[PDB]
RNA sequence: GCUAAACCUAGCCCCAAACCCACUCCACCUUACUACCAGACAACCUUAGCCAAACCAUUUACCCAAAUAAAGUAUAGGCGAUA
RNA sequence: GCUACCUAAGAACAGCUAAAAGAGCACACCCGUCUAUGUAGCAAAAUAGUGGGAAGAUUUAUAGGUAGAGGCGACAAACCUA
RNA sequence: CCUCCGCAUAAGCCUGCGUCAGAUUAAAACACUGAACUGACAAUUAACAGCCCAAUAUCUACAAUCAACCAACAAGUCAUUAUUACCCUCACUGUCAACCCAACACAGGCAUGCUCAUAAGGAAAGGUUAAAAAAAGUAAAAGGAACUCGGCAAAUCUUACCCC
């Protein structure tokens, strides 16, 4: 079984590369994720999810702006090319973001708080309470994973001394260290809850096959579990 | 129906499944050719 | 099924296989990026024919010529033949040294000169 | 089934094959110029012709291409005939038309092409099938020729014709007694195209005088160290014939003429073929047509292809300027270009 | 030319053609380098003759005149090219003491069976080179049993054999 | 030469040279039409154009013009007495045209 | 940070030594001698390996980091690829010229005149366009490619015809494949232009001044808007490597040394291949500041100053169906600063040649709607290429 | 009397003795029967099962050290068919 | 290599109504609801139409992978060389 | 008289209706002599598709659908730069055919271009008489599904109701 994987390119461009499909085939051949298989065509597009980011012989805060929302097949919100100083790179767009718009990524904290639009990306420490963010992240200088769909949000609760606890979508508590850099706002393409299917042609081009035909009967985790809100995760190290 | 041409004449892929080389990558190929040279087989493989 | 006694030869593959067979012919060159061959002079197998002219010898033997014993010829008779008198005559003045042999027609290694006997830089 | 007839082929007697293909003849030297017309008005204005700057700026358009340039390797041997000749050749032919537009006024409404095929498909001959599951049967043997000149002058009109249509030769057409499969000469099957350089909707359905221009596989050095020395214009000719010929079918077929139709008036075609430096003339005049055993029972009509030496135009382009640089060949090459079509 | 291809235009079918006696190791041995190189050459164009005539009688469906030439000329080439290499080998000798010019090595194959490998010689050394390293060689214990079972059918063969001849032997004594 | 380890050239390595070839050149007649330059040979499997020219050039000294060869195949449906398939020895033929005309 | 380098896509590291090449003292009894890769414990070393005669197919090139031309600040070197972002903001940020709307009146006076013109121009600029459409291959759809430099050099045969009533127009050649080089500086920014367009128009004799001196010393009042958020050293070559030079395309000697008009061709069969319109006047403008800097250098010297003798290298660039014509200017040579002397230029932007031509006739319901032919066109844009081809021969 | 019936030799199995062999030149690890180019990773593992005990879950000579009597003795074995 | 699934590069679909359509009739094409012929037949699964689709959940040329204590499965215990 | 065929490309053993002698015997479902043969004679020559690309770093977001209006969604089938070194050149594989897979000379199956019927190609019939029975085709004085469990071949051209 020669299955080498397509992820071949160790640095960042900006021209889309292609990507093969796989159909829930690992390394051994054998399927192990039914429901994958069969769908349209689509190139893969190196999205930089890590917000603030230094270019070369630079330090401080920087400018961009946008140009083009476009969209892209591999998620359900649109991403947008946002240039700005020597270099191009792609990042998820917000909502309300349009042609000829200014994003600032800056880094130094300040003492009180900082009134920034649903554009921009500051730091935690320099939001003021109750407002809807995205993008968050989990150790400094690690990069965006959490809370990256399509018009996902978080509202910031409460500080501490160090710590910053994210409200997540999913009604949960999360903390995280203060120095981490989160976007303002909300992500584009609202309404695609909204999104009507219509016929199975639809999930044939974007490469589900449908489910399986046996009759299985539903054991005892069928049942509506009504549980009450499971604890905070903490990431903040403590010697 | 008329289900009897179950053969599709093609060099590559008799070539690339039952070759000299796919056979001596694999011990179980070596054994295999072992045995036609013991039994008297005058040709070994494709 | 397909055969099997049959050797392979060069009509029995598709497309892709008429080209990296061959008839066992001896390459002269190599290729580039334009699908063209870059034959080299110093590749092909120059045939070096004398001259026929004064030549007295028929590819013919009669049948008065008389036989004699066959014996093979090694490398002792050549070697007495040929190094054996000169080294003699050298031993006999006496000037012979047995540090330098090179003069007799020994080499010590076969890299300098070109036409070599073991690694065979020579055709046929 | 129909076989492909190549230009410019490597073949060594391929000329008089070319010409029992086609049924035309060869006659040494340039076609005599039509005396029938006494011109009373040669005493007015009459431009004449300063070769001083005709030779100025063919030796400069020959040193932009050959001399000086900046290029982007050293120069290699191969595509020499590709980046150097290739270029001056059209850059030769512009400059000509260019400045021959004031003495004739036929080329400024001509359309100059760059490299666009000629087309032309006929029937010829024909044989048994010794094989197949068809033996014993009568077939057809078709032909077909893909040309692509360089530079191709486009007309309105019709040019002058040079002989009449009913000119006898004594001169036979030469004769093969064996199967044209001998030479380098094979058969494939694909689509039949009749094209001159412009579909039939254009107005422009004649024509002046092509260029072509040998590759690198048929250079002189190359024949000559292949133990070729009379192998030089047997290829020169047998590549002029196959382009007149096509030209004058493609021509030919535009107007409503073919094997059964024969034609009304002869068409008088004019091509210079040349490589690297040495020129070649030829000419060319449509007599017959129809070449199926069907129609050439009784046909005395005959094809005449004119044609004379190749001469070379410099000699050692070196020191920044140029050793020598025959006259008559330029002469030649700016007569052939002034050829009006024939307005009473 | 091209007439050098046939043999004498009066000799064009004369029924049998007197030519015998080849050459002798002997006489080989005794002539020098370039006369034996000539010699070789006239071998070879009398060759190409007798193949050209042979193949036209074989075409035009009669029997070829003398075939016993044809021979002859084969085994005093074969002859000469077994004094060259006598020679060669003499010479080798001489200079670097080694026999057979074609070097290599005693290596065991996959199969288990001890074959001498020839060199192929190529330009980049071995310890980087991506299609000699797939060239194996070495036994693995799986093959000590068919080598023991094809050590036992030689073993049959030879005992039948010796049977074979015994009952030959004992045929011979009994009716003689 | 035919069943002779060639020696490998190096870039810019002493030119390749042949003394004692080991090809047979075989003249047969042709069987179908053929015009009086085309000349057809018989050389073995292991021979090119540019050796049959040299070959033929040195030793009978004749102008080649150009050399067109292909491999033939030679018959294989025979059947012995025990049911098994004859194999005919192939060869390769030529086609050497005439320089001089 | 999030790595783009999977570990199963990169080469795998070698396996660890056999533990006795961890003895001090021993050697080891490795398969070095047998040549050939053994199953017994057989694995040594192996040094370095170099070929002491080089091969042109297996020649290795050193590193960046010792080149006999590599430098320690990085130059920005532009083609005939390099699609800027703001094509006209960063020309005139990187030229250092005052941006004109309308075109002067010098070719409007000479294509104003009823008797330059053709005897039937019309009619054969449409047999031209209808030839180079359709009627030019055998296909029946041809491609962009196949067509553009076709119907160019129609365009460029048809504007020379003209030589018999103006005896100035054989001083004029149609150079292909040439390339250009030129070099300056702009605030502290070493900058080099090295393009290869389709092809160039050279003369004998330079072309007459444009602008007096009232409107260049006026431009100097002119200043250049600069955008912030965006380096003006976005979407070029950003190299190392280089060599700086003031040479042009022709050296001493030239019969056609002076420039005209630069033909620059956008040949690509499809959408994405193919440059925006303000991409290609961006091009367009920083070739003809390369032709006319080289010019400068060559002529007057490697000298920053002013210029008091003016040259004019028009351009033009086309893509099939659209024309973008440019008559340029060069009046300085010193672009260190900003407060100085700025450049004058007029580009006409948006001039179609047709609205659309239809190759093979539309059938609904078993009748025609538009038959074969080029549907709208607008003689304006060819008016004006005569008036730039015509303007150099008066 | 047509169809068709017999005519002995290639040898075949086991003993005693003996330990048996492997390039004339070229091609053979890629599409073996291919002359010629840049990631070197590739073995080291309780065999199992049928049958029998009227099923079957413990168990069932096969294990590669020359004979025999001891002796089928002490022993092991749902203490039983067996070893 | 027939058949279930997946992967990369290609090809196929006249004409009319085209309501914008996983629209309709209908060539070539994918499958086969019924009648009639034979069950040692043309065939260890055929012959014509009556048939459904035929701009897309369609078909196909090439190459590779998923195999029995399993593979696959729009689930027939269907298929894995009659 | 048919053409629901043929010619090429793709896949496939490679010599498989050319000549000569035997044609006494042997395979044609019978004969001439030859698509179910013995030996000898030699076809096919490339320009057709392959046999391919010297490296170090860097660059490539505005589809196709006549692509020019408009309009989208399944978000898409094609491009380079700077430097170093390299001016020896045309070698190799097949060009036959009535042919492949199904034990066969089988009413089975096979991908694209060409005029969708023509310039490609073939013969339902060995002869004698008109037995019964069976199968495939045209229609019939009156009824038009009254025969059959059921509109089961067939031609007219066919509406409404119920379940799923
Ligand atoms: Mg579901
Ligand atoms: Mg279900
Ligand atoms: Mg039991
Ligand atoms: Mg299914
Ligand atoms: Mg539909
Ligand atoms: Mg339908
Ligand atoms: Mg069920
Ligand atoms: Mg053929
Ligand atoms: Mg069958
Ligand atoms: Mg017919
Ligand atoms: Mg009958
Ligand atoms: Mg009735
Ligand atoms: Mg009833
Ligand atoms: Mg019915």
């Amino acid at each position: 079984a020669n299955f080498v994987s397509w992820k071949s390119r160790t640095k960042y461009t900006i021209t889309p590369v292609k990507m093969r499909k796989s159909g829930g085939r690992d390394h051994t051949g054998r399927i192990r994720v039914h429901g994958i298989g069969g769908g349209h065509k689509q190139r893969y597009r190196m999205i930089d999810f890590l917000r603030f980011r230094p270019e070369e012989t630079k330090s401080g805060p920087f400018e961009e702006k946008v140009i083009q929302v476009r969209y892209d097949p591999c998620r359900s919100a649109d991403i947008a090319l946002v240039a700005g100083g020597s270099r191009k790179r792609w990042i998820i767009a917000t909502e309300n973001m349009q042609a000829g718009d200014t994003i600032l990524n800056s880094n130094h904290i300040g003492r009180m708080a900082v009134a920034a639009r649903e554009g921009d990306a500051h730091p935690l420490g320099a939001l003021p309470v109750g407002t809807l963010i995205n993008n968050v992240e989990s150790e400094p200088g690690r990069g965006a994973q959490y809370i990256r769909a399509a018009g996902t949000c978080g509202v910031l609760l409460r500080k501490v001394n160090g710590t910053a606890i994210i409200q997540l979508p999913s009604k949960r508590q999360m903390q995280v260290l203060e120095t981490c850099v989160a976007t303002v706002g909300r992500v584009s393409n609202v309404d695609h809850n909204k999104r009507v299917i219509g016929k199975a042609g639809r999930n044939r081009w974007l490469g589900k096959r449908p489910n399986s035909g046996r009759w299985h009967r539903k054991g005892g985790w069928a049942g509506r579990k009504i549980r009450p809100l499971p604890p905070m995760k903490s990431y903040v190290k403590l010697p | 129906k008329a289900r009897g041409n179950e053969y599709q004449p093609s060099n590559i892929k008799r070539k690339n499944k039952h070759g000299w080389v796919r056979r001596l990558s694999t011990p179980a190929g070596v054994q295999v050719i072992l045995r036609r040279m013991l039994k008297g087989r005058k040709s070994l493989s494709h | 099924g397909a055969d099997r006694m049959s050797k392979w030869t060069s009509k029995r593959g598709p497309r892709s296989f008429r080209g990296r067979k061959g008839r066992g012919a001896k390459g002269i060159g190599f290729l580039t990026s334009g699908w063209r061959f870059v034959q080299i002079k110093e590749m092909v197998p120059e045939f070096v024919v004398p001259d026929l002219t004064g030549f007295k010898l028929k590819p013919y033997v009669s049948y008065l010529a008389p036989e004699s014993e066959e014996t093979p010829l090694t490398a002792a008779q050549l070697f007495s033949e040929a190094v054996a008198p000169a080294i003699e005559k050298d031993f006999k003045d006496g000037t012979f040294d047995p540090d330098n042999l090179e003069k007799y027609g020994f080499e010590p290694t076969q890299e300098g000169k070109l036409f070599q006997l073991y690694p065979r830089n020579f055709l046929r | 089934m129909k076989y492909m007839v190549y230009p410019q082929t490597f073949a060594l007697n391929a000329d008089r094959w070319y010409q029992y293909f086609t049924k035309t003849v060869f006659l040494s030297g340039l076609p005599p110029p039509p005396a029938e017309p006494e011109p009373e008005p040669e005493p007015e204005p009459e431009p004449a012709l300063d070769l001083a700057a005709l030779r100025a700026v063919a030796c400069d358009c020959l040193l932009q291409e050959h001399f000086y340039l900046r290029r982007r390797r050293r120069v290699h041997r191969y595509e020499e005939s590709e980046v150097i000749s290739l270029p001056f050749l059209d850059q030769l032919v512009s400059t000509l038309v260019g400045l021959l537009s004031p003495h004739n006024p036929a080329l400024a409404a001509a359309a100059l092409d760059y490299r666009c095929p000629v087309h032309f498909y006929w029937v010829r001959g024909e044989e048994i099938i010794p094989r197949g599951h068809r033996r014993g049967r009568i077939d057809d043997l078709r032909y077909q020729i893909d040309d692509k000149p360089n530079n191709q002058i486009r007309i309105s009109k019709q040019l002058a014709e040079f002989v009449p249509l009913d000119y006898s030769v004594p001169i036979e057409i030469p004769t093969i007694k064996c199967k044209p499969d001998k030479l380098p000469l094979f058969k494939r099957q694909y689509e039949n195209h009749i094209f001159v350089g412009s579909k039939t909707a254009d107005p422009c359905c004649y024509g002046h005088t092509q260029f072509h221009l040998l590759p690198d596989k048929l250079r002189r050095e190359r024949l000559l160290r292949q133990n070729c020395a009379d192998q030089i214009e047997v290829v020169f000719r047998a590549n002029a014939i196959a382009s007149l010929f096509a030209w004058t079918g493609a021509q030919a077929m535009y107007q409503g003429f073919w094997s059964e139709a024969d034609v009304t008036r002869p068409f008088v075609s004019q091509a210079v073929i040349t490589d690297g430096k040495y020129f070649s003339f030829f000419c060319y005049q449509l007599n017959t047509l129809a070449l199926t055993t069907q129609a050439d029972q009784n046909n005395p009509r005959k094809n005449i292809c004119w044609g004379t030496q190749s001469k070379p135009l410099y000699e050692t382009i070196e020191d920044n300027d140029v050793k020598g640089f025959n006259d008559d060949v330029l002469l030649q090459i700016v007569h052939f270009l002034l050829n009006r079509p024939k307005e009473e | 030319g091209l007439e050098e291809f046939f043999d004498d235009p009066k000799n064009w079918g004369q029924e049998k053609v007197k030519s015998g006696a080849a050459w002798t190791c002997q006489q080989l041995r005794n002539k020098s380098n370039e006369d034996l190189h000539k010699l070789w050459y006239v071998l070879l164009k009398e060759r190409n003759m007798l193949l050209t005539l042979e193949q036209e009688a074989k075409r035009q469906r009669l029997p070829m005149p003398s075939p016993e030439r044809l021979d002859k000329v084969v085994d005093s080439m074969d002859a000469l090219d077994k004094v060259v290499q006598e020679r060669e080998d003499a010479l080798r000798l001489l200079q670097t003491g080694q026999e057979r010019a074609r070097p290599g090595a005693w290596r065991r194959d996959i199969f288990g069976r001890i074959i001498w490998h020839k060199f192929k010689q190529w330009v980049i050394p071995w310890h980087l080179n991506k299609r000699y390293n797939r060239k194996r060689f070495f036994a693995l214990p799986y093959v000590d049993h068919f080598l023991r079972l094809e050590r036992e059918k030689r073993a049959r063969i030879k005992a039948r054999k010796e049977n074979l001849e015994r009952k030959k032997a004992k045929i011979l004594l009994k009716k003689f | 030469a035919r069943n002779v380890v060639y020696p490998l050239y190096r870039l810019g390595g002493p030119q390749l040279r042949v003394f004692r070839t080991n090809f047979f050149i075989q003249l047969v007649r042709p069987g179908v039409a053929q015009p009086e330059d085309t000349v057809q040979f018989r050389i073995p499997m292991e021979m090119t154009r540019v050796d049959l020219r040299n070959y033929l050039e040195g030793i009978y000294n004749v102008p080649v013009a150009a050399v067109r060869t292909r491999v033939q195949h030679g018959s294989n449906k025979r059947r012995d007495h025990r049911n098994v398939r004859i194999k005919k020895p192939d060869y390769k033929v030529a086609y050497v045209q005439l320089a001089h005309g | 940070a999030y790595e783009w380098g999977v570990r199963s896509t990169r080469k795998s590291e070698p396996p660890p030594l056999d533990r006795v090449y961890e003895i001090p003292g021993l050697e080891p009894i490795t398969f070095a001698g047998k040549m050939h890769f053994v199953p017994w414990l057989a694995r040594p070393i192996f040094p370095p390996w170099d070929r002491g005669y080089k091969d042109p197919r297996f020649y290795r090139s050193p590193p960046l980091h010792e080149h006999p031309l590599y430098k320690d600040q990085a130059c920005y070197i532009f083609h005939h690829r390099c699609r800027l972002l703001e094509g006209v903001k960063q020309a005139l940020w990187l030229t250092k010229t005052k941006l004109i709307e309308g075109l002067p009146e010098k070719v409007l006076s000479l294509v104003d005149d009823p008797r330059n013109h053709i005897e039937n121009q019309d009619e054969c600029v449409l047999n031209v366009i209808s030839h180079a459409r359709l009627w030019q291959t055998t296909e029946e759809i041809p491609k962009r490619e196949t067509y553009c430099p076709v119907i160019v050099d129609n365009l460029i045969q048809l504007c020379k015809s003209q030589i018999l009533k103006h005896p100035s127009l054989a001083r004029r050649i149609c150079v292909q494949n040439s390339t250009f080089s030129a070099t300056w500086n702009r605030e502290s920014l070493l900058l080099q232009v090295r393009g290869s367009g389709g092809a160039r128009l050279s003369t004998k004799d330079p072309l007459p001044t444009i602008a007096s001196r009232e409107e260049i010393e006026a431009t100097k009042n002119h200043v250049l808007e600069t955008f912030y958020p965006i380096s003006p050293i976005i979407d070029l070559h950003e190299c190392n490597i280089y060599d700086v030079k003031n040479d042009t395309g022709f050296q001493e000697g030239y019969p056609y040394p002076y420039p005209h008009t630069l033909y620059l061709l956008d040949k690509a069969n499809l959408r994405p291949h193919r440059l925006q319109p303000d991409q290609l006047r961006a091009k367009m403008i920083l070739f003809a500041f390369g032709s006319a800097l080289a010019q400068a250098r060559l002529l007057y010297g490697n000298d920053a100053k002013v210029l008091e003798q003016p040259v004019v290298v028009q351009s033009v660039g086309t893509d099939g169906r659209v024309f973008h014509f440019l008559v340029f200017q060069l009046n300085t040579t010193d672009l260190d600063c900003n407060e100085g002397v700025k450049n004058l230029a007029w580009v006409d932007s948006d001039q179609l040649l047709y609205q659309h031509f239809w190759c093979l006739p539309v059938i609904k319901k078993r009748v025609v709607v538009e038959p074969v032919g080029p549907v709208g066109f607008k003689p304006e844009t060819f008016r004006k290429f005569l008036a730039l081809y015509l303007h150099g021969a008066a």
